[PDB]
């Protein structure tokens, strides 16, 4: 029962990551920050010139 | 002159905002690792119990 | 000009070896994330049995 207890809080505790993972994957900062980097350069390249 | 500093000033926004989302993506490859450990540890959980 | 190209070479380079050290120290902190989660594992372990 000491063991059930534990396996009922990594329930939870893997439903919580569970969530979390689909929503900062929703997110998908990865390519917006690849097109803001990708401005940013071409950004710096004109203030160079 | 002038031009360089404004296009010096917004260019430091475009670093910050930058710096932010990639720090971002850090975080989410780091929470990545988490669920990879975690979902292997809650493997053997319920192999025991 | 061919100054610059020589210096670009050799600034080129610090850039290769400053990235190699980065992603070690990055996955030194990896390993000590990991190294965390194993001990909170091995402290179930010893527990359970």
């Amino acid at each position: 029962i000491a063991d059930n207890l534990t396996y009922r809080k990594n329930l939870r505790e893997k439903d919580a990551l569970e969530r979390e993972i689909a929503e900062l994957e929703a997110r998908n900062a990865q390519e917006d920050y690849d097109r803001l980097i990708k401005e940013a350069h071409y950004l710096e390249a004109h203030r160079s010139k | 002159s002038k031009q360089m500093e404004e296009e010096s000033a917004k260019i430091k926004d475009k670093y910050e905002q930058a710096n932010s989302f990639l720090k971002i993506m850090n975080d989410l490859q780091t929470k990545t690792e988490k669920l990879e450990y975690k979902k292997d540890a809650i493997v053997e959980l319920r192999s025991r119990i």
